[PDB]
């Protein structure tokens, strides 16, 4: 709850920032292992 | 009836020759396993963009071709027939020149009639068609007939990348559009792909229609008024004139120039601020018209002054394409205001693509734009309507294609990343899906993940390890037969039965030898600037010493880099003040050092193992790089010395234990120094010693093993094969890079100067220059990167030989994964093996155990183990192997009476 | 970065060679690390390592253990060393013989495993 | 040749090198040419093999072991 | 710290964003978007 | 950013310019484009 992720590469259903840096083509990518399986 | 096409139809697209070379070309082809129509022997198919055509006869009963539009005598039409002298061609132009399967190719493009052929003694082989001919006959050709089994192929415009042989022959070809498969293989640009996932490309929905959207005034502007003007005014009191809502039809309008904008598309564009500045001369965005007036009109103008002093009418035009509500611009019809769907665009001017919907922001009267954090256009006020649309992209993304690898199977799975599979793109035509390959829906084949929908996959319940990474927990596999998707598994669980009192003390012991692999040093390259970027072309090199000292930067940064490799390599393996040799006789006390000794047989003094790593790292490509300006600097320390340091290293620690690291080498014999290392992990002595021979053979075992696990492991050795792949991998991309265009006109120097005056020559050749400066600018800054990291490699590797090799290390698992006893180096091409001997507990078994015993009311605890019990006796015992003792005064100290100790255990004290 | 990865290095050698001994063999100089002691520089950092090198070795036979009265000892802390008549014990890094008592030896086992044993006397 | 300027000749796996004899004994390495071969200044200068160091060999046996009897206390420096 | 963001970037979409005559003009310049997809490839491969 | 352009929109440059103009004013685009993505992409390398 402390450290406050931007993205964490998830599915973005079609419909802020994040918005208008994939539509200039920067998307982010998903980590292999999840939070559950690090934790 | 209709039949498959295969892989045939491929013909050469130039006339250059290749050998040996993979290369891709955009180009006319026939697609792979099209649906070819078949005729049986005829009716006048159309001709499309190009044709190919195949007969399989013995009897010539085709002999020609008619093409034509209307094949009537109101359009001019062509016509080839092969009679059994000579072929004849006539259109305006006339030609004549000299079971089987013929094919033939046949394009039509800029007024060249272009035919290839090939004959052979539909098949399922591989030919390339040769060229045959291009004939000017300049006539749209839209059908075609043949002129009496037979096959008809149309062409469209595809990627191909063609494998040439050693001999320049033209052997197999990868239809980059086909499947993902063969997406695959062009963007690695190989025939061969291994398994893992792979970004291919990226979809991208494509615009349905076109729309203009433009105001809907009428009225001509007042331009007649400014240029038709009786009397101009003079050049210090020049007339000026407002033109606003009307249609600039700049086709009506000599001197004609324009700042800023191209007078050939102004009756395009929307404009603000239309201003019209009127005068008469002697002979900021917008344009001036100038043209003679000497038969209309101080300069006091007469008709017998030259054309340097006539009077000239001067008009010019200011506007403001800074968009803004547009109150004046050319003809343009309005079309209908599409929503909901991707389309091009044209607003007023600005054009773009993307789906327009409905528009919630709060736009204000003055207001015509919207703009996002980027400065990029984002909503739209409708010129007609002046209601508020939003602009959004239509639907695209990224691409992944799953193999198993081509040697296993050639089945893919496809992963849309970031995109729920409801909005996956589904399109009955190629007006979508940007790849323009699909993969279907078959129902228990499409699941999604967080990292996007996987088609191809059915994903199953059971957790494996993972082979192929997905993502955000889900990977994928063959099956085998088919590949599945599944939630990675995080290792087998295990419960340790803890309680109050229950130790588990192991009873055995295994002698554990591991394989650590490090870089050490990479290829050390130079690079000839001038030749790199120039080659023999004096006049660049001329041009190029105009750019600094940039080539002087870059070799100072390689330089840098080369003396790092060597110094890396020193601080490694050039440990040990002397060279140490082992004795000539070999016997340690049942202890097998020849896999890791150095082999008199062998003319480079090196170990088997040394040998099998050397032969497991592949260390006219250089030709090629070095015609280019590319060389690699030979190394300092040879491969012999390399292991002649390793030698030396492995008899001192062979002869003299940790010793010659510390110091003089203090001879010890070998089961003694493994007592000494036994003890060095709080194991008595006596159990090496009393276990000897056993723990040789394990070790011998052991060692036995490495040379196994190195030559049957396909990756082993994938760190220094990735350095050395890296290596190549970069400088054959700047070899790559010099065929480059970067925008000129060629990427032959040569060329451009052999064909362009010196004044735009100079422009391409800035071009080319700056282009191929970035790119050795890139390698540099890339090298010095991989140089930081191999840096820090060598430093962990040098580390590694100090703490392991000249010593025995505490670090847990610095050293191998059980207790360290011991390593062993050995040389490889680019870096350096660690064999670490390593002691791991085996066979535990159950005890109850106190932490103290209470005897004549004085509290007694272990002096160097742990009280342990059968069920019935008390004994004490070493901590990592079994040893019980009898619990007596010496192998015990008091400390307090057993009143605190939480868990004394009432016992005797002999 | 480089600089970084240096000042790190100096990091870690201040805290684990002169706030502490290290054992990390060749990390706080050549030799058996003693104690070591900063200075400052323009830039950076100097370490001076007081280390200890053995010197003056001599040769003596050895032997893993030392049989008497049927019964294998072996060192406690040390190792079996001779003159080439008598038997001692001593200290590995440092000659310092001493006689062969059962308080600095311990028992295991009897003299038929161990190879290599020594016949001697073990005083009590 | 484009240095313009001309110069007792060995090959190397580096190239060829003109102005160094090369001799048969082997020193510490001074000038690092590369693949083995160092130049030095002897009067003239002269290219050779790099050694790697004194030959040793440790009288290795099955029961003899080398205590030492002295030390010294080295002070080295070290500067990051 | 131990990983950090993975990004990826569409070179085309960011250089030419629905320009198909930029993109074809981009074609021209070599290899320098798979050399920049293979090095964020490389990074993010790196983060796992 | 223009980059010494005459805009930073490729579609108004394409649809104000000539082609002999339109290279010149796209190359500048492009290659400042370029450069910022290979910039951002070794700070990347860097910071990985
Ligand atoms: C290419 O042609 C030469 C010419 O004889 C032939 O020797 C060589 O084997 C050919 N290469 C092949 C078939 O791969
Ligand atoms: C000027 O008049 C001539 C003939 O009347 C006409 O052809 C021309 O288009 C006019 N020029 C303008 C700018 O209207
Ligand atoms: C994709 O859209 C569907 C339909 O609304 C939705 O059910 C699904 O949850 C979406 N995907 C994700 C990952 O949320
Ligand atoms: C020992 O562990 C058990 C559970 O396994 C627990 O119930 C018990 O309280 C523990 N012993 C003590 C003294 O608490
Ligand atoms: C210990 O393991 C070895 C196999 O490595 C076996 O031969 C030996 O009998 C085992 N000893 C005991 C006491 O179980
Ligand atoms: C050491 O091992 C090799 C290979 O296993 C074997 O050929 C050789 O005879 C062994 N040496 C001894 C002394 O047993
Ligand atoms: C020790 O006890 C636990 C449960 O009390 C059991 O699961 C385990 O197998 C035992 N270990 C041995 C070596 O018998
Ligand atoms: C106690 O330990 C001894 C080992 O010295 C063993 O012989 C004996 O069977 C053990 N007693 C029980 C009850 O397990
Ligand atoms: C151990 O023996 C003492 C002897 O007085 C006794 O007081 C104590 O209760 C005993 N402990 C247990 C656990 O029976
Ligand atoms: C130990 O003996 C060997 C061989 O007899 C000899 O070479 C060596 O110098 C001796 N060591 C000392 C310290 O005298
Ligand atoms: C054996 O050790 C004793 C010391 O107690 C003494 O006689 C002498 O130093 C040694 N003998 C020889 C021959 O060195
Ligand atoms: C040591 O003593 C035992 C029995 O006292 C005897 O069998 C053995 O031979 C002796 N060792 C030597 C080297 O004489
Ligand atoms: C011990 O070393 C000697 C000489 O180095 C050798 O002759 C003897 O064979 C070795 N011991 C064994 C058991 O091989
Ligand atoms: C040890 O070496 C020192 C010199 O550092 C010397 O003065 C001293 O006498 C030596 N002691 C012995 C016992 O050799």
């Amino acid at each position: 709850n402390k450290v406050t992720l931007a993205d964490a590469g998830f599915i973005k259903q079609y419909g802020d920032l994040i918005c208008a840096q994939k539509f200039k083509g920067l998307t982010v990518l998903p980590p292999l292992l999840t939070d559950e399986m690090i934790a | 009836a209709y039949t498959n096409s295969f892989t045939r139809g491929v013909y050469y697209p130039d006339k250059v020759f290749r050998s040996s070379v993979l290369h891709s070309t955009q180009d006319l082809f026939l697609p792979f396993f099209s649906n070819v129509t078949w005729f049986h022997v005829n009716p006048v198919l159309p001709f499309n963009d190009g044709v190919y055509f195949a007969s399989i006869e013995k009897s010539n009963i085709i002999r020609g071709w008619i093409f034509g539009t209307t094949l009537d005598s109101k359009t001019q039409s062509l016509l080839i027939v092969n009679n059994a002298t000579n072929v004849v061609i006539k259109v305006t132009f006339e030609y004549v020149s000299q079971k089987n399967l013929r094919e033939f190719v046949f394009k039509n493009i800029d007024g060249y009639f272009k035919i290839y052929s090939k004959h052979t003694p539909l098949p399922q082989g591989f030919s390339a068609l040769e060229p045959l001919v291009d004939l000017p006959i300049g006539i749209n050709i839209t059908r075609f007939q043949t002129l009496l089994a037979y096959y008809v192929g149309y062409l469209q415009p595809r990627t191909f990348l063609l494998k040439y042989n050693e001999n320049g022959t033209i052997t197999d070809a990868v239809d980059c559009a086909l499947d993902p498969l063969s997406e695959t293989k062009c963007t690695l640009k190989s025939f061969t792909v291994e398994k893992g996932i792979y970004q291919t490309s990226n979809f991208r929905v494509q615009p349905t229609e076109s729309i203009v959207r433009f105001p809907n005034i009428t009225n001509l502007c007042p331009f007649d008024e400014v240029f038709n003007a009786t009397r101009f005014a003079s050049v210090y009191a020049w007339n000026r004139k407002r033109i606003s809502n009307c249609v600039a039809d700049y086709s009506v309008l000599f001197t004609f120039k324009c700042y800023g904008v191209s007078p050939t598309k102004l009756n395009d564009l929307c404009f603000t601020n239309v201003y019209a500045d009127s005068f008469v001369i002697r002979g900021f965005t917008g344009c001036v018209i100038a043209w003679n007036s000497n038969k209309l009109d101080s300069y006091s103008f007469r008709p017998t002054y030259g054309v340097g002093h006539q009077p000239y009418r001067v008009v010019v035009l200011s506007f403001e394409l800074l968009h803004a509500p547009a109150t004046v611009c050319g003809p343009k019809k309005s079309t209908n205001l599409v929503k909901n769907k991707c389309v091009n665009f044209n607003f007023n001017g600005l054009k773009g693509t993307g789906v327009l919907t409905e528009s919630n922001k709060k736009f204000l009267p003055f207001q015509q734009f919207g703009r996002d954090i980027a400065d990029t256009t984002d909503a739209v006020r409708d010129p007609q309507t002046l209601e508020i649309l939003d602009i959004t992209p239509c639907s695209f993304g990224g691409v992944s294609v799953i193999t198993p690898g081509t040697n296993t199977s050639n089945q893919v799975a496809v992963l849309y990343q970031g995109v729920n599979c409801t909005e996956v793109p589904v399109a009955i035509h190629a007006d979508q899906l940007t790849p323009t390959w699909r993969v279907y829906s078959t129902g228990s084949n499409v699941f999604q993940t967080r990292a996007g929908c996987l088609i191809g996959a059915e994903y199953v319940n059971n957790s494996y390890e993972c082979d192929i990474p997905i993502g955000a927990g889900i990977c994928a596999s063959y099956q085998t037969q088919s590949i599945i998707a599944y939630t990675m598994s995080l290792g087998a669980e295990n419960s340790v039965a803890y309680s109050n009192n229950s130790i588990a003390i192991p009873t055995n012991f295994t002698i554990s030898v591991t394989t650590e692999i490090l870089p050490v040093s990479m290829t050390k390259t130079s690079v000839d600037c001038t030749m790199y970027i120039c080659g023999d072309s004096t006049e660049c090199s001329n041009l190029l010493l105009q750019y600094g000292s940039f080539c002087t930067q870059l070799k100072r940064a390689l330089t840098g880099i080369a003396v790092e490799q060597d110094k890396n390599t020193q601080e490694v393996f050039a440990q040990v003040k002397q060279i140490y040799k082992t004795p000539p006789i070999k016997y340690f006390g049942g202890f097998n050092f020849s896999q890791i000794l150095p082999d008199p047989s062998k003319p480079s003094k090196r170990s088997p193992i040394e040998d099998l790593l050397f032969n497991k790292v592949t260390l006219d490509l250089i030709c090629a790089q070095k015609f280019k300006g590319l060389t690699v600097l030979p190394p300092l320390l040879t491969d012999e010395m390399i292991a002649q340091y390793t030698s030396a290293l492995l008899a001192g620690t062979i002869t003299s234990g940790w010793t010659f690291g510390a110091g003089p080498a203090l001879q010890i014999p070998f089961p003694m120094q493994m007592a000494y290392r036994f003890n060095g992990i709080g194991v008595t002595q006596n159990v090496l010693y009393e276990n000897q021979k056993l723990i040789a053979n394990q070790f011998n075992s052991a060692i036995g093993k490495i040379q196994d696990s190195l030559s049957s492991t396909p990756s082993a050795l994938g760190k220094l094969q990735d350095v050395v792949n890296h290596n190549a991998q970069a400088l054959n991309t700047l070899v790559k890079q010099l065929s480059s265009k970067f925008g000129a006109i060629s990427s032959v120097l040569n060329d451009i100067f052999s064909r362009l005056d010196p004044p735009e020559a100079e422009v391409q050749i800035d071009r080319l220059i700056t282009g191929r400066l970035q790119s050795l600018q890139t390698y540099v800054t890339q090298q010095l990167i991989r140089a930081a990291e191999i840096r820090a490699s060598a430093n962990l590797a040098a580390t590694k030989m100090s703490e392991c090799v000249l010593g025995q290390s505490k670090r847990v698992d610095f050293c191998g994964k059980g207790y360290h006893l011991m390593s062993f180096p050995q040389s490889a091409p680019h870096g350096v093996v660690f064999l670490h001997v390593t002691y791991v507990p085996a066979q535990e078994k159950n005890f109850t155990t106190a932490p103290a015993i209470c005897h004549d009311g004085k509290a007694h605890f272990p002096r160097e183990g742990v009280f342990v019990s059968n069920g019935t006796h008390w004994f004490v015992t070493q901590r990592n192997f079994y040893e019980p003792q009898i619990i007596t005064t010496d192998n015990t100290f008091v400390s307090g009476n057993c009143d605190v100790v939480i868990g004394i255990v009432n016992n005797t004290v002999y | 970065a480089e600089i970084r990865a240096s000042a790190n290095l100096a990091a870690t050698k201040m805290s684990e060679c002169v706030l502490g001994q290290s054992k990390r063999v060749d990390f706080c100089g050549k030799g058996y690390h003693l104690m070591s002691f900063p200075q400052s520089a323009p830039h950076g950092v100097v370490f001076l390592h007081v280390t200890y090198v053995p010197a003056q070795e001599k040769n003596f036979t050895t032997a893993p253990a030392i049989c008497h009265d049927g019964k294998a000892h072996f060192p406690r802390e040390g190792v079996f060393v001779s003159n080439g008549t008598h038997w001692f014990v001593t200290q590995r890094n440092f000659y310092e013989p001493q006689i062969i008592t059962t308080d600095n030896t311990f028992v295991s086992g009897n003299c038929d495993v161990v190879i290599g044993i020594v016949n001697n006397t073990v005083y009590d």
